[PDB]
RNA sequence: GAUGUCGGCUCAUCACAUCCUGGGGCUGAAGUAGGUCCCAAGGGUAUGGCUGUUCGCCAUUUAAAGUGGUACGCGAGCUGG
RNA sequence: AGCCAGGAUGUUGGCUUAGAAGCAGCCAUCAUUUAAAGAAAGCGUAAUAGCUCACUGGUCGAGUCGGCCUGCGCGGAAGAU
């Protein structure tokens, strides 16, 4: 389960997730598994969908993860009323904007790769499309 | 359309009456009458029939190939005629006919008796055969299969009604 | 109409031949002797295969074949039982002029048309039991 | 029968099927791959 | 699937056989098991014939370059080819106890001397012995 | 030997941009040498089928600006975030 | 410048996510009996021991002893544990 | 697409097992006759058999296959007077 081994702060603002993604194109393998949606993936979806595609290609190949869950997510307990301070960090999501690489790989076929991406898709709460690597 | 785009011969001896879209058929088998849908324009002239869509029909085509399957069995109908052949099988199962009635014994208390509409006829060379005959192909298919329904072959013995050309698939009970 | 593949002298014991061909129809003491009376110039410890044709009244004919490919390979490099794993672990060596013994005997039921053609269909069953060609 | 919002072929011998505005895999070989959209 | 590269090199082996050899004999096969065919390839390759079954489209093009042009009308249903390059005749007998001791098929037509022999008239070819017969 | 057909851009900026986009066009510019650089619109459909043979990226491509004739090579090219689209495509005279 | 609270009694009314009865598909459905699901709301759907209890446990029934909404239905109707 | 015909040989591949002979598993997956036929995609047998597919020859006679950008619809869709 990814998430910061360390922090500057430990609680972070709401913020918005408006714009167009960075890092749009397939940087280190062959294949990619693109999103057409914006939301949040939680640490723990992004390891579903990692072990899913893993299983896939029988542990041959090599997969990278382009996300990272760097934004901490508090919650208040159930009879809790508002106010008395921030709530406590219970995960971690990353932000996902149109057109983000979440997954790579190489070193399996391209019927293999849409397949592993296929069933890692199934995992994620945004609309994905699969992508591949190209000369410019 | 590939079906509508052939014809259907009609043979010496067959009488073909067009009234708009009502068709009647006449043979040495039978007459058959039927009403096709208003998408399709059937032409007849020479010893054939052809089938087409109607301008401002959107299935036309779909309509035409239908028209042409029915008349090419109506034809077939009225000359060489239809054959649907049930068989039999289980223990007590037993039928006999007796005019235009099948009587069956199917493993009821009642003796089941099935009266064949106009044109089906039925005779039984065995105990444990069926034989029907006729020349709408619509209708030998419907009496088939009412009585097949009074006992469809079951899955484990393969006993009830069957057709002849029936493959009745056999499976073996829970193991213990 | 069974195929079986029994010793050059021994035709008799239950376990292999005995209810295996003795359910269809076929003479337990009529076969076993007329077998071993006409495979008696095969060499000890080689077993030769033999095909049944059976008729309605319980009669038959047998016609003997040449041993199997994977059975003439095992005297030829010294094993008893083949390699588990085949291609992945060794258990013996053949040379060229082996390849050339077991082919030529193999001739009368192989469909090759040259020695070559005979030689490459025995090539086979030696890599696919573990057996390296040296 | 089986009622479900994903209805698919499950082998080559499943037939997908539009009945009464209602998707259906009808299929010849096993009972078990019968399936309704609902 | 046979490309046009594949149909091309196809039309070209069985052109090259057609010059070289001198007796052909083209028949039906069709409800023979491979058991029985194994059996008549050892027969015909020791006869010195070369067996084949060709598309009947690429047999009117590898016989249209003479002299078997007449062999056209034998090429509907399942057509078997036996080009005799060693000695002429072999083939024609080989086929005729074929046909009767399977019963299947019928042998459609034989051809020599760039003529057309119909399927009543094969024993023309099937009662001429060797070549090797003269001394 | 890639040919592409392509008029001048009557208009530049965002608003003219898209309304390319809307059109099944895209803006292009052709720049390098002594020579101006011209801002140049493409059929996307004819880029498109193009651009999914690699030699594109390698090759000389002739562009066809009413009537003449340039030699030039692919440079950038921004693709669209996620549909299989083209924004632009930076050309250099070769 | 008052909208009486839990449970019981009495009297109910609707929903269907159906407990029983009815129809039906699959079953790892021989039969008997089950499992699962689809259709179906017409009617029907225990008495007691303990506890203020609703619930629950228990006893013995029954084809079944449904799940919910109705100011957690019902005190200008009763009770007052 | 349909329909006719074939779908072979070494060989029951090796190991394992009472048996594993394409079809419990494990490993290898070539070679021959070839029009083509996987040392076998599923059902079947105690293991064999038997049935069919991948593939190919014939018949037929002109279209056929499924990805991309898109418009509008369909299912997913159960509630209480
Ligand atoms: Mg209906
Ligand atoms: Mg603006
Ligand atoms: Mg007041
Ligand atoms: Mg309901
Ligand atoms: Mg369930
Ligand atoms: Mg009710
Ligand atoms: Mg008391
Ligand atoms: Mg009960
Ligand atoms: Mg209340
Ligand atoms: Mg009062
Ligand atoms: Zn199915």
């Amino acid at each position: 389960m990814l998430q910061p081994k360390r922090t500057k702060f430990r609680k972070m603002h709401k913020g918005r997730n408006r714009g167009l993604a960075q890092g749009t194109d397939v940087s280190f393998g062959s294949f990619g598994l693109k999103a057409v949606g914006r939301g949040r993936l939680t640490a723990r979806q992004i390891e579903a969908a990692r072990r899913a595609m893993t299983r896939a290609v029988k542990r041959q190949g090599k997969i990278w993860i382009r996300v990272f869950p760097d934004k901490p997510i508090t919650e208040k307990p159930l009879a809790v009323r508002m106010g008395k301070g921030k709530g406590n960090v219970e995960y971690w999501v990353a932000l996902i904007q149109p057109g983000k690489v979440l997954y790579e790989m190489d070193g399996v076929p391209e019927e293999l790769a849409r397949e592993a991406f296929k069933l890692a898709a199934a995992k994620l709460p945004i609309k994905t499309t699969f992508v591949t690597k190209t000369v410019m | 359309s590939r079906v509508a785009k052939a014809p259907v011969v009609v043979p010496a001896g067959v009488d073909v009456k067009i009234n708009g879209q009502v068709i009647t058929i006449k043979g040495k088998n039978g007459e058959l009458t039927r009403t096709l849908n208003d998408a399709v324009e059937v032409k007849h002239a020479d010893n054939t029939l052809t089938f087409g869509p109607r301008d401002g029909y959107a299935d036309g085509w779909a309509q035409a190939g239908t028209a042409r399957a029915l008349l090419n069995s109506m034809v077939i109908g009225v000359t060489e005629g239809f054959t649907k052949k049930l068989q039999l099988v289980g223990v007590g199962y037993r039928a006999a006919v007796k005019g235009n009635v099948i009587n069956l014994s199917l493993g009821f208390s009642h003796p089941v008796d099935h009266q064949l509409p106009a044109g089906i006829t039925a005779e039984c060379p065995t105990q444990t055969e069926i034989v029907l005959k006729g020349a709408d192909k619509q209708v030998i298919g419907q009496v088939a299969a009412d009585l097949r329904a009074y006992r469809r072959p079951e899955p484990y013995k393969g006993k009830g009604v069957r057709y002849a050309d029936e493959v009745v698939r056999t499976k073996e009970a829970k193991k213990k | 109409y069974v195929k079986l593949q029994v010793a050059a002298g021994m035709a008799n014991p239950s376990p292999p031949v005995g209810p295996a061909l003795g359910q269809q129809g076929v003479n337990i003491m009529e076969f076993c002797k007329a077998f071993n009376a006409k495979t008696d110039s095969i060499e000890k410890g080689l077993p030769i295969p033999v095909v049944i044709t059976v008729y309605a009244d319980r009669s038959f004919t047998f016609v003997t074949k040449t041993p199997p490919a994977a059975v003439l390979l095992k005297k030829a490099a010294g094993i008893k039982s083949g390699s588990g794993k085949p291609n992945k672990d060794k258990v013996g060596k053949i040379s060229r002029a082996q390849l050339q013994e077991i082919a030529q005997t193999k001739a009368a039921d192989m469909t090759g048309a040259d020695i070559e053609a005979m030689t490459r269909s025995i090539e086979g069953t030696a890599r696919s039991m573990g057996l390296v060609v040296e | 029968m089986k009622v479900r919002a994903s209805v698919k072929k499950l082998c080559r011998n499943c037939k997908i099927v539009k009945r009464d505005g209602v998707i259906r895999v009808i299929c010849s070989a096993e009972p078990k791959h019968k399936q309704r959209q609902g | 699937a046979l490309n046009l590269q594949d149909k091309q090199a196809i039309v070209a082996e069985v052109s090259e056989v057609a010059k070289g050899a001198l007796s052909a004999v083209v028949a039906d096969s069709r409800g023979v098991t491979v058991d029985k065919m194994t059996e008549l390839r050892k027969a015909g390759r020791e006869a010195g014939v070369y067996m084949r079954v060709v598309r009947n489209t690429l047999l009117r093009r590898a016989v249209e370059g003479t002299p078997f042009e007449c062999l056209k009308d034998a090429f509907v249903g399942p057509t078997l080819i036996a080009y005799v390059t060693e000695h002429p005749g072999a083939a024609a007998r080989l086929f005729k106890e074929f046909a009767k001791a399977n019963a299947k098929f019928e042998v459609k037509a034989a051809a020599f001397e760039g003529e057309l022999i119909p399927a009543s008239q094969i024993d023309r070819l099937a009662t001429l012995p060797t070549y090797e017969e003269a001394i | 030997m890639f040919t592409i057909n392509a008029e001048v851009r009557k208009e530049q900026g965002k608003g003219a941009s898209r309304r390319l986009r809307a059109a099944n066009k895209f803006p292009a510019i052709i720049y390098g040498g002594k020579e101006a650089p011209l801002a140049i619109e493409l059929d996307h459909d004819k880029v498109m089928n193009m651009q999914a043979k690699a030699e594109f990226y390698s090759e000389v491509l002739t562009i066809v600006v009413d009537g003449k004739e340039i030699k030039v090579k692919a440079q950038d090219v921004q693709r669209h975030p996620y549909k299989p689209k083209l924004q632009h495509i930076d050309f250099v005279r070769a």
